[PDB]
RNA sequence: GACCGAUAGUGAACCAGUACCGUGAGGGAAAGGUGAAAAGCACCCCGGAAGGGGAGUGAAAGAGAUCCUGAAACCGUGUGCCUACAAGUAGUCAGAGCCCGUUAACGGGUGAUGGCGUGCCUUUUGUAGAAUGAACCGGCGAGUUACGAUCUCGUGCAAGGUU
RNA sequence: UAUCCUUGGGAGUCAGACUGCGAGUGAUAAGAUCCGUAGUCGAAAGGGAAACAGCCCAGACCGCCAGCUAAGGUCCCAAAGU
RNA sequence: AACAGUGGUAGGAGAGCGUUCUAAGGGCUGUGAAGCCAGACCGGAAGGACUGGUGGAGCGCUUAGAAGUGAGAAUGCCGGUA
């Protein structure tokens, strides 16, 4: 192998999803959280169970 | 490729229409079309391709039904309670040229070009007109 | 972050009535000179592959050097005087133009000193061989003693 | 003399020597194309097709295979975060009309 | 009462059509030849109506 | 040939200088000096000195006849603003822009 | 590592402003309003590429109707007669003849009249 | 140092816990860049000066002192096209006329006139909305990291795997 | 005709609206309210109903200065029958 | 090739663009780097070149890696200017 021609195994690495980076991505604005309520808030949602 | 008439290309005839015994609206609709140039195959929407129209015997225009008594020409002076009215009989007797002009103006396009198209209309009460110099042809309404 | 920035204790102005946007601290992140939201924090990037994967990696790159014909096995590498001119002459003698990893069995002082100043020439013991050094240097110059010492561990 | 021919799902009035842009034909620059469907021939000997003029052809030399000036198709819906940008360059064949064979 | 909308550059410029100085009501002094205001003493030479003031 | 003069960062508001400049732009330099002399405005003496400086540059540097000169360009650009504050009622301050002007005249031979 | 805002923002906004050249006042000058107008222009251009096909057909029909009536036919009857005769010359071409070669148009109108008078 | 690079990085790259604010505890800024070298513009000219035009220095002075670069808003000067009968979310499509001539393209600028057309965002059953937000421009400004859990995918080994 | 089921990963939603039809509440009032049922809007641009989320017609990958139709229209504004 | 499909909010899934830094390889640059300004060029989009001007010393490209990675709205913060 060469350091200038490195290649990962196919399906070993994916690009991370970055929310709140514009409408084209499909996670713009509300960042996949929908509208309002406890689940859309920072630190939101109820405890497990 | 579709040709477009322009100020250079356009050539306007002068037409005389006799209003005597003609129904106001039926005459008006045909004249409005001639002023717009709808009868010309060089008709172009954004320029005035139409012909000049002289109307004579405007006082002899006819109205069906009881429209002489019952058709009312309203206008408002933009002052409070400033709605004025004249009957069609009053219009035909005293303001026959305005009556035809009002009918035709309402049938022309609205906007700058429509206002320009109206300038080629010339309406006269009696039989005579002063446009001998323009050499006007008689135009019979198709109807 | 907003906690670690100097000052910023008080509410800049009252909640209501001023006509300004409500603000809680002069060091809130939207403020110039305010705290950073997230951003870098000290952390390690290290992780360990399974030992068998580590062995397969080193054997893979060593076996790759044999395929490419970038393996120069030496009978011995004994520089008498620790002199860079001599090491440079030996590398010219072996047609080693570009980078090279020299691999001795034990810690050879004279070889290590002589090669130290030549760009792109690293010296390691047999135990100090590693994937990145092997892959980064074109030629691999191993002594016979070192090959035996590598084969002791890996095989 | 002129002819009305059908090509590219459209009709074009052509004279001899005229350069015309039409929808992309499967041909190369230099090649001779023939237009079979001639709906009408004008000038002196007027021929009216039904639908086509029987035996009439128009031949033409292919000047260029190109793509037209770019259209940026941009569409959005107010208040719904729906934007859609799409470039378009429509292929054409530029032909010079050689001979109307009425 | 406050501006409901800001005034455009155009409208500001249209308003300033008449906000303009006039050229002084000036004539050549018959004594010294400098320009003076008509019906005023010439500041340069101090003359008015062919008389030193 | 052209001769230029500039008065940079003169303490007069650009709008006020431009009123007077509009009177002299295009004019023959003799006529311009007369207009400025008889225009009762704060900008007049300032603009006069720039005009006379440009005329002197034309004579001395470029060897141009002063009687044949015309104002070919004349304009006021904005200089840097001196920011001040006026105490208003109720303990409020309101900004005062003490504006400056760069005043350019270019004279050329007719 | 820190990524500064850098040049990407200026480059993107400037392209929008160049698309807004010729727009009135602040619409060619300020990014926010230029952006809105370029977006609106997209919606309008898409709509009007469709309306263009309607407007030209409307224009050709008007011209064919005028020429037809010079030959003593309405547009309605002319097109019926052309359809019965199997003439497939489209409205663009018929309107082209109506303006450019009216004698050729009249032959097609005569062909239509022949079918109608059957 | 796969840390920052002057709105960042310390509050503080600079005479900063200063200036300034507060009776006090206390709060707490802004502000980096001439040039390789001062060679920091002798001298002449307008001006009281400021400032400028030459001249000289310099590779460069449109590097001449908050003096590298020098965006945008914003303010001006000049003028190619249009504009004083017009009803305008300002564009878009159609389109003469006039003026140009390119990354040479079924080109560029302008736009008489015609058709169509109630900004953007947020929030809503529904907003051109007479609901909300933004004066404008620029910069900065929001799902991160650690350690656990789980699933998918990948790789090694496999009834073993792993420290 | 090409859906359906199971298991596992990830959601969002829990203010609905009008229209037709079947009911309640109301006064067999409400652009009212509350259910059932179908549609459209929501999340759907295009044509028609002057304008007009919810009606009528119809689902916009993109280009064309081709053609045929839908609702609705064909004296003039305004395309097509005085 | 043929056949079929391609409106879309919340939202799921995929493929990409660009930014800073690092590694390796290979380059550019005082015969003018980045930045900036202009243009009638190119790509399905994000975007990318080319030419000229300014600028006066740095910077691409390829493959992989890592993120302070993309702004038009927060009565956002700071500055400038209306
Ligand atoms: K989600
Ligand atoms: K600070
Ligand atoms: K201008
Ligand atoms: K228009
Ligand atoms: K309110
Ligand atoms: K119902
Ligand atoms: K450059
Ligand atoms: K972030
Ligand atoms: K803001
Ligand atoms: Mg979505
Ligand atoms: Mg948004
Ligand atoms: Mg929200
Ligand atoms: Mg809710
Ligand atoms: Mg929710
Ligand atoms: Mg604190
Ligand atoms: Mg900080
Ligand atoms: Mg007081
Ligand atoms: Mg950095
Ligand atoms: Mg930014
Ligand atoms: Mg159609
Ligand atoms: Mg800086
Ligand atoms: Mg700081
Ligand atoms: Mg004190
Ligand atoms: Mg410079
Ligand atoms: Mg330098
Ligand atoms: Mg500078
Ligand atoms: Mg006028
Ligand atoms: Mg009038
Ligand atoms: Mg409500
Ligand atoms: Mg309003
Ligand atoms: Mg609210
Ligand atoms: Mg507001
Ligand atoms: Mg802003
Ligand atoms: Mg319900
Ligand atoms: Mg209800
Ligand atoms: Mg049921
Ligand atoms: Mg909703
Ligand atoms: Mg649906
Ligand atoms: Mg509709
Ligand atoms: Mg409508
Ligand atoms: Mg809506
Ligand atoms: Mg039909
Ligand atoms: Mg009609
Ligand atoms: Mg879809
Ligand atoms: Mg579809
Ligand atoms: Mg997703
Ligand atoms: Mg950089
Ligand atoms: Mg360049
Ligand atoms: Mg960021
Ligand atoms: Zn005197």
């Amino acid at each position: 192998m060469k350091l200038h021609e490195l290649k990962p195994s196919e399906g070993s690495r994916k690009t991370r999803n970055r929310v709140g980076r514009g409408i084209g991505s499909g996670n713009g604005k509300t960042a996949g959280k929908g509208h309002k309520g406890q689940n859309a808030r920072s630190g939101g949602g109820v405890r497990p169970g | 490729t579709t040709p477009m008439a322009n100020a250079s290309t356009i050539e306007r005839k002068w037409l005389v229409v006799d209003a005597a015994g003609k129904t106001l609206g039926r005459l008006s609709s045909e004249v409005a079309a001639i002023l717009r140039g709808k009868h010309k195959p060089t008709y172009t929407p954004h320029v005035d391709t139409g012909d000049h129209v002289i109307i004579i015997n405007a006082e002899k225009i006819e109205l069906t039904g009881k429209k002489l008594t019952d058709k009312i020409y309203y206008r408002h002076t933009q002052h409070p309670g400033g709605l004025k009215s004249r009957t069609a009989l009053e219009m035909r007797t005293n303001y026959p040229e305005k009556m035809l002009e009002l009918a035709i103006k309402g049938m022309l396009p609205k906007g700058s070009l429509g206002r320009q198209m109206f300038k080629k209309l010339n309406v006269y009460r009696g039989s005579e007109h002063p446009h001998e110099a323009q050499k006007p042809e008689v135009y019979e309404l198709r109807g | 972050n907003r906690s670690e920035v100097r000052g910023g204790g008080r509410k800049p102005w009252r909640q209501k009535g001023t006509g300004r946007a409500r603000q809680g601290s002069i060091r809130s992140p939207q403020w110039r000179g305010g705290g950073v939201v997230f951003g870098p924090t000290p952390r390690s990037y290290s992780y360990k592959l399974p030992k068998k994967v580590r062995r397969l990696a080193i054997k893979s790159v060593l076996s790759s050097k044999v395929i490419d014909n970038n393996i120069i096995v030496l009978e011995d590498l004994t520089l008498d005087t620790a002199k860079t001119k001599e090491m440079a002459a030996i590398l010219k003698g072996l047609s080693v133009e570009k980078k090279a990893l020299i691999v001795t069995a034990d810690a050879n002082e004279a070889v290590a000193l002589s090669a130290r100043n030549i760009p792109g020439v690293t010296v390691v013991e047999a135990n100090g061989i590693n994937v990145l050094d092997v892959v980064n240097h074109e030629k691999l110059l191993i002594t016979k003693a070192a090959v035996e010492k590598v084969e002791e561990v890996l095989a | 003399m002129y002819a009305i021919i059908k090509t590219g799902g459209k009709q074009i009035k052509v004279e001899e020597g005229q350069t015309v842009y039409i929808e992309k034909l499967a041909a190369e620059a230099g090649e001779t194309v023939t237009f079979e469907d001639v709906l009408f021939v004008g000038g002196d000997n007027v021929k009216v097709g039904n639908p086509t003029v029987e035996g009439a052809t128009v031949t033409a030399k292919v000047e260029k295979q190109g793509r037209a000036k770019k259209i940026t198709v941009f569409r959005y819906k107010p208040k719904k975060n729906v934007h859609k940008k799409q470039g378009h360059r429509q292929p054409y064949t530029k032909v010079t009309i050689e001979k109307i064979n009425a | 009462a406050v501006p409901f909308r800001r005034t455009s550059k155009m409208k500001k410029r249209l308003r300033r059509t008449h906000f303009k100085l006039n050229v002084p009501g000036m004539t050549e002094c018959p004594s010294c030849g400098e320009m003076k205001l008509s019906h005023r003493v010439c500041k340069a030479c101090g003359s008015y109506n062919g008389k030193d003031i | 040939m052209q001769a230029k003069a500039v008065a940079r960062t003169v303490r007069i508001a650009p709008r006020k200088a431009r009123l007077v400049m509009d009177l002299i732009r295009g004019k023959q330099v003799g006529e311009a000096v007369s207009i400025l002399n008889l225009t009762p405005r704060a900008a007049s003496p300032i603009i006069e000195k720039v005009l006379k400086s440009a005329i002197a540059n034309a004579e001395h540097n470029y060897e141009m006849d002063a009687n044949n000169l015309v104002i070919s360009q004349a304009f006021v650009d904005e200089g840097p603003t001196l920011k001040r504050f006026r105490p208003r009622a109720m303990g409020r301050a309101s900004q005062i822009n003490k504006r400056t002007s760069h005043i350019t005249i270019v004279v050329s031979e007719k | 590592p820190r990524v500064k805002g850098g040049t990407v923002t200026r480059k993107r906004r400037k392209k929008v402003l160049k698309l807004a050249k010729g727009y009135f006042g602040s619409k060619h000058t300020l990014y926010k309003v230029a952006n809105q107008q370029v977006m609106k222009s997209g919606n309008y251009a898409f709509r009007d590429r469709r309306q263009k096909k309607r407007d030209f057909r409307k224009l050709w029909i008007t011209r064919i109707n005028a020429a037809a009536r010079m030959n003593g036919l309405s547009y309605s009857r002319l097109m019926h007669g052309l359809k019965l005769s199997g003439i497939e010359v489209n409205r663009k071409m018929l309107a082209d003849l109506a303006v450019n070669d009216l004698t050729a148009f009249n032959q097609l109108a005569d062909a239509a009249k022949a079918q109608l008078n059957k």
